[PDB]
RNA sequence: AACAGGUGCCAGGCCAACAAGAAUCCGAUCCGUGUAUUCCGUAC
RNA sequence: CCUUUUAAUUGAUUAUGCUGACUUUAGUCCCGAUAAACUACAGUUCUGCUUAAACUGAGGAGUCAAGUAGGUACAAACCGUACAAGGAUUAAUU
RNA sequence: AUCAUUGUGUUAUGGUUCUAUCGCAAACCAUUGAGA
RNA sequence: AGGGCAUGCAAUACCAAUCAGAUAACAACUGAA
RNA sequence: UGUAACGGUACAAGCUGUAAACAAAGG
RNA sequence: ACCGGUGGUUUGUUAGUAUUUAUGUCAUCAACAUGUCAAUGAAAUAUCAAUAACGAUGAAAA
RNA sequence: UUUUUUUUUUUUUUUUUUUUUUUUUUUUU
RNA sequence: UUUUUUUUUUUUUU
């Protein structure tokens, strides 16, 4: 937002903040007169809508000077009631409640200082259409500041022009006028003229419009037209099943994630959930049997064989691991041979298993040792 | 179709002719669901 | 009365922007958890309350549509729709109970 | 739409105000209703739910016009429509209604 | 399957059957015509029979 | 084709047809036609709208955010 | 046609010298609108002619500034 | 990065936020770092000091670069025991717990702190590394109701009765009219 | 060549075409053809509880 | 049956006789070049 | 035919919950599944 | 690379050949019956045609087309417009 | 190697066809579960 | 499949001489599918 | 069974069927 | 050896592929309109900074 | 003021339409 | 070409 709005909003907020501190004796007396700090908007508007005819830079400077004078008078009005400074100065935080101490006052003074350097010919202009970059840089050099502040003044001028126009049109039609910044903003969204159509395809100059247009053009190109539905363009069907949509409302109450929000989570959740259905139940049972069997004969199996049997994954869609229509898996169908029934053979089998295990362990140990010794 | 001509013709759905073909988007060999 | 159609909404010309923004605020939708504990009369009254809120919302929706702009706080509609569906879910289960019982006796 | 039964316990009709660009009398309000409601039914809805005083109810059928996709860099030349078929209802209330609700404004 | 239909309990006519779940999670099969509960299936021990065609093959 | 649903025209309607075409939009009958063009209306076929008293109702459309935490806290007690 | 479906684009191909101007009718229509606003007491022409950032309260213009030297 | 096909999803992840990994390949090869963000949907990870190209402006007048996103298959887990890269194997215990085991050393790799992991508001799949300042706020340092908000005390009130319901419902159905008389 | 919606609808409409000794196998935009269109596809990884498939065979 | 085939053949011939060509480099001939390379690599395979 | 998918382009030893090298040299920018050499797993 | 094989239908200035692009003729041809004024101290420009009355106790004496063609900022855009009871007894309010 | 100069030679720009799969059984083989 | 699921495709054929229609008192009254 | 119309969704070659993108907690 | 669940091969690396609609006619009827769901880039979770110039990221850009 | 409905006059059905949803124990208040 | 409480039914007629 520009300084025109924020300054008034902050001044009015601080007005109420300071008014809340007065005691009964000092508040009942002031209830019948009011405070100047709480009437800045009205004066701003009325002074804006004072001069007849066109609006020039000289008139803008006069209006800003009048606003600054009004704020200065309001500061003295506030100081008059307190008067003393032995205890109240520290008990009321007057340092933070002084309008002159706010950043916006410094910005207004800087705007006045920048305007002071304008030439009479430039002061007798209505629009910033013939303002050169060299002229702006010279003005900034003379004012001992940056070109951003210089451009802000022209922006403000434009804004003022627009405001004038809108106010005129409302007053003519005898309709209510915004009373606050909030209302102003609210209304401006759909009731604001910003162009005048001309014949022969003529161009209409507008700094306000120009800047807005430039910003929108800068912010527009960073977009995509992929997921955006269109008329006559084929829409991807597979994508619309997993691609999240940032349009649906979120509900914390619901336990299960929404499929249009978190498909990953929604898929995992059902997997996590117990078995449901005949096929699920059957698979569960079949799995369990194997688990128990393997637990009873662990010694006849490797670590990985035992570990694999412990996985819990229920509610599996029909053929969820097919190469053509399924998930990705590195380990396919793997089986382990059961030990013999003859103890003589069983012992040999066991010995083989243990030899394998010992080999593995040895391999690991070697690496460990290597590292240890290497750490010199 | 004129009134006189239309007054002496039956509906196509009145016959079995509609269940004697396999024309579909896939081709000329259509298999009914649950067949 | 008729005033209810627009009273407290954005359309109301007798209030400022701050009042409309304060009014705009809303909470969470009624869940099945809470809706199950209530009796027939409470759900019946809540149905009419939700219908009144939907009627108020629609106006704003259309208003926005007119100017080719997005309605402020569009989730309200969704919320109301969810509550309305959950009430009927509850009721339907309540009914199915009895239907089952009846079936059992005939068999 | 679905037909209205004799005993209605959970009505689904949604009532809203329609902002028309034409001039309306003091005692006249413009609403948007389904295309499946009668004068009597409309009257009773407002009389029982809202409890608003009603004198007369007028109804009109609103059908959107046809449109063609011709503009843009990549036109499709396809036909379409904007909005939906509805019933423009006009209610003659006892009391007065502000114009700032029923009528549009633009500077 | 298309060549057969489920008979009504009482009506003894072809009809449809729908599942309904109770508050307790109990599943009940209800007919359309009569709106009555369906009977339980026959035990597999009674319906078990030998397949002589397979033996011949 | 010049005439028919082939240019986004849609199904035929009363509006887009000569005088005499009979086509409604879905309604409920409230009477019968006489032998002279009159129409006797009956009040018996009009539906009834049932609405409970809403003069004193504590319930509201939405639920306070603080409700969630209170409901949640009850669960942990059952553990 | 708004839909752009008829053979109305055929004639347009060929060049033309000029076209009619329904000034007579347009003037009347404008006058009626002006009257309809005047009875209420709001100037439409004034607002349709004033300079962008121009303020003119009442029936005032360039002429007003003449005698108003001070 | 972009969304991947569902068939490419990884059911069980071997990397957690805050874990120490080394980039296996890329422009920035032979650079270590710490995990800051993981994307399950996209199959991607975030590591400090890797792919730092974005720039933002701060109120102090300085600039800072945020690391980018890289494929999960481009990184490897380091073993603290040996301080060398190694493959991880997932093993399920009798108790139902999943553990990480090194392939070279064979040692058990404990999981990072669970309290230092933050989840998304709209999407839980996307995890983040909690900061010390953020955690302190919840450790020691720690929404108004609108007009149309039911009281927390009124909302919870129980009024349901089986017997009442059954009694009333029957009557409701039983005592039903067929024609309107009160209308005019 | 005159324009007659009455004639058009009485001789060339949906109910008038069915009475025609024509090749109905051809696809028709504004007609009741008799060509089969293969319906909704197989199921991927969505919720199994929300996959619709039948209606007139299941209505109760 | 034309000038176009001569250009395609000349282009092809100019790239066929090389090693370490990228997909972005090969162009339309990527498949052909991959098949060529795999065919070539056949001689280095032992029992 | 290790076309089984992906990873920046041609991967048995890298991601894919169960085997197997962050392997060495070469490389315009420029990652690089690429050339040369070599080890290992396999009832995949 | 070489060598063996190939049912590729494998070969082009031309069939007024089929499907497209782009030159020449070539800044050539084509332009509908009637306009003007809006000022530096008041006013009524000329011409063609001639059903232009909107409560008077009476629904302007009819049909058909427009698949909504006299609404809207010197807009081919967006947004609106069909009330058989005529809602404003709005002769009041301010 | 005839530009006498309205030509030719080189080079550059412009014009210029448009292919990223969302798929893959009812046949065969192997293995496993209950009951004969 | 927990719940719900407007309307149109002219339907007593899960049966029964043929010939219009919500499928026709005899006869008049007829026939290559 | 296969399809057409209307409505919603972000007015769309998708989804959906006024309960118009979900009930997951029955002691 | 029926019946349920899982995996692989062939059809098929050598063969191919269609569902929506603008336009013609009274009708029958005929018909392959308009690159892709798409700035580009492996990555936009790299499109920074701003006034001219020099500056940032990227293999390559204004 | 028309359309709707009887007659002329016609299942000579104007797809998604109607005084037309299973046809009077209707709780007359 | 039927006009005001709805049906069935007979003769004449400006």
């Amino acid at each position: 937002r520009e300084l025109g709005l924020g300054a008034a909003s902050a001044i009015e907020q601080k007005a109420s903040a300071f008014f809340s501190r007065l005691t009964d004796v000092q508040q009942r007396q002031l209830e019948k007169q009011g405070l100047l700090a709480s009437r800045f908007y009205r004066f701003l508007v009325i002074s804006l809508m004072e001069k007849e005819g066109t609006f020039t830079y000289y008139d803008f400077y006069v209006w800003r000077k009048g606003c600054l004078a009004y704020l200065k008078a309001a500061e003295e009005e506030m100081q008059g009631i307190v008067g003393k400074s032995a205890r109240k100065l520290a008990d009321l935080g007057w340092e933070k409640l002084r309008p002159s101490t706010s950043p916006e006052f410094k910005e207004m003074e800087l705007h006045l200082k920048i305007l002071s350097h304008f030439t009479p010919e430039e002061l007798s202009r209505d629009t910033a259409e013939q303002f050169t970059s060299a002229a702006i840089k010279n003005i900034a050099k003379a004012a001992e500041t940056s070109v951003k502040n210089v451009k802000n003044v022209l922006l403000g001028h434009a804004i003022a022009l627009t405001d004038r126009t809108w106010y005129m049109r409302l007053m003519e039609m005898q309709r209510p006028i915004p009373q606050s910044v909030e209302d102003y903003l609210l209304l401006a969204e759909t009731d604001r003229p910003y162009m005048i159509r001309l014949p022969y395809g003529e161009k209409f100059y507008n700094y306000e419009l120009e800047e807005a247009l430039a910003k929108k053009r800068a912010s527009e190109r960073h977009k995509s037209q992929r997921d955006v539905p269109r008329l006559g363009r084929k829409q991807h069907r597979i994508r619309r099943l997993f691609v999240p949509n940032a349009r649906v409302a979120f509900d914390r109450w619901a336990r299960i994630p929404h499929a249009r929000l978190d498909a990953y989570g929604n898929f995992l959740y059902r997997l996590n959930q117990p078995a449901k259905g005949a096929a699920a139940v059957a698979r569960a049972a079949e799995r369990e049997k194997l688990r128990v069997e393997m637990s009873e004969n662990a010694e006849f199996y490797s670590d990985a064989a035992l570990s694999a049997s412990r996985i819990t994954l229920n509610n599996l869609p029909p053929g969820a691991f097919r190469r053509r229509t399924g998930m990705q898996r590195k380990s396919g169908e793997i089986h382990h041979v059961a030990p013999p029934r003859d103890p003589v053979l069983r012992e040999l089998f066991a010995a083989a298993i243990q030899r394998e295990k010992d080999e593995k362990r040895n391999r690991e140990r070697r690496a460990q040792e290597d590292a240890a010794a290497a750490e010199k | 179709i004129r009134p006189r001509k239309k007054g002496m013709r039956l509906d196509r759905r009145r016959s079995k002719k509609q269940y004697k073909h396999g024309r579909h988007v896939g081709g000329w060999n259509y298999r009914w669901l649950g067949s | 009365g008729i005033d209810e159609l627009w009273k407290g909404s954005y359309l109301d010309p007798t209030i400022g922007a701050k009042q409309k923004e304060a009014n705009a605020v809303a909470g969470d939708a009624w869940p099945a958890c809470l809706l199950r504990m209530k009796s027939f009369e409470d759900l019946h009254k809540l149905w009419y309350i939700c219908l009144k809120e939907k009627n108020l919302l629609m106006g704003e929706r259309w208003a926005a549509r007119q100017h080719k702009q997005e309605m402020k706080q569009p989730e309200r509609l969704q919320k109301v729709r969810r509550t309305m569906r959950r009430i009927l879910i509850v009721l339907t289960k309540r009914e199915i109970q009895q239907q089952c019982l009846r079936a059992k006796d005939i068999l | 739409p679905p037909k209205t039964p004799r005993n209605v316990f959970f009505p689904w009709q949604v009532f809203s105000v329609h902002r028309t660009g034409a001039f309306l009398e003091r005692r006249r309000v413009a609403l948007k209703v389904p295309v499946n409601l009668t004068k009597f039914e409309i009257q009773s809805y407002l009389e029982k739910i809202y409890g608003a005083r009603v004198l007369k109810v007028s109804t009109l059928i609103v059908v959107p016009r046809r449109r063609r996709d011709i503009f843009g860099p990549r036109p499709s030349m396809r036909y379409y429509r904007v909005g939906c078929t509805f019933k423009k209802a006009i209610v003659t209330l006892e009391d007065g209604v502000p114009d700032a609700v029923k009528m549009l404004r633009s500077s | 399957i298309t060549n057969v239909a489920l008979l009504d309990p009482v009506v003894k006519r072809p009809t449809r059957v729908k599942r309904r779940f109770m508050m307790n999670g109990e599943c009940v099969r209800i007919s359309k015509l009569s709106g009555s509960a369906m009977p339980e299936p026959v035990s597999t021990s009674a319906l078990r029979q030998p397949n002589l065609y397979q033996e011949y093959l | 084709a010049k005439v028919g649903p082939s240019k986004g025209r849609g199904p035929l309607l009363a509006k887009f047809a000569p005088v005499g075409f009979k086509k409604g939009f879905g309604a409920i009958g409230l009477g019968r036609h006489t032998k002279k063009g009159f129409f006797i209306i009956n009040t018996m076929l009009v539906p009834m709208f049932k609405v409970p008293d809403l003069s004193n109702c504590k319930l509201k459309c939405y639920v306070a955010p603080d409700t969630y935490r209170i409901v949640q806290q009850s669960f942990n007690k059952r553990e | 046609n708004k839909v752009r479906t008829d053979k109305k684009e055929r004639k347009r191909a060929f060049p033309q010298r000029g076209f009619w101007k329904k000034q007579n009718f347009l003037q009347v229509k404008n006058n009626t609108v002006r009257l309809a606003f005047a009875v209420q007491g709001v100037d439409l022409l004034k607002l349709k002619r004033l300079r962008w950032g121009e303020v003119r309260k009442g029936n005032t213009g360039w002429w007003t500034d003449d005698y108003r030297s001070p | 990065m972009k969304f991947v096909h569902p068939r490419h999803w990884i059911l069980q992840w071997k990397i957690r936020p805050g874990d120490k990994v080394v980039v296996i390949s890329g422009k920035f090869k032979t650079i270590r770092g710490t995990v800051l963000q993981i994307d399950k949907m996209r199959n991607g990870v975030s590591v400090s000091g890797v792919k730092e190209q974005k720039r933002v402006k701060q109120e102090d007048g300085s600039f800072i670069r945020i690391p980018g996103l890289i494929h999960v298959s481009n990184v490897m887990l380091i073993d603290q025991a040996i301080d060398l890269p190694t493959r991880v194997a997932l093993r399920v215990d009798d108790r139902g717990n999943v553990v990480r085991i090194s392939k070279k050393s064979g040692l058990v790799i404990p999981w990072p702190n669970g309290e230092m992991i933050k989840f998304g508001d709209n999407r839980k799949s996307r995890e983040f590394l909690k900061s010390k300042e953020e955690r302190d706020v919840e450790l020691r340092k720690e929404e108004r109701a609108g007009p149309k908000d039911t009281p927390a005390e009124v909302a919870v009130e129980r009024t349901y009765d089986y017997q009442r319901d059954v009694a009333t419902m029957q009557a409701l159905r039983q005592m039903m009219t067929k024609y309107n008389r009160d209308f005019r | 060549n005159e324009s007659s919606p009455l004639h058009m609808g009485a001789g060339s409409a949906n109910w008038t075409a069915v009475a025609r000794l024509e090749d109905f196998t051809l696809r028709g935009l504004s007609h009741p053809p008799w060509i089969h269109v293969s319906s909704r596809p197989f199921y991927g990884a969505g919720g199994g509880a929300v996959l619709a498939a039948c209606m007139s065979s299941a209505v109760w | 049956c034309n000038p176009q085939q001569t250009r395609r053949k000349q282009q092809y011939a100019s790239i066929i006789g090389k090693q370490g060509l990228s997909k972005k480099q090969c162009g339309i001939f990527w498949d052909y070049y991959k098949r060529k390379c795999k065919k070539r690599r056949s001689t280095k395979k032992f029992i």
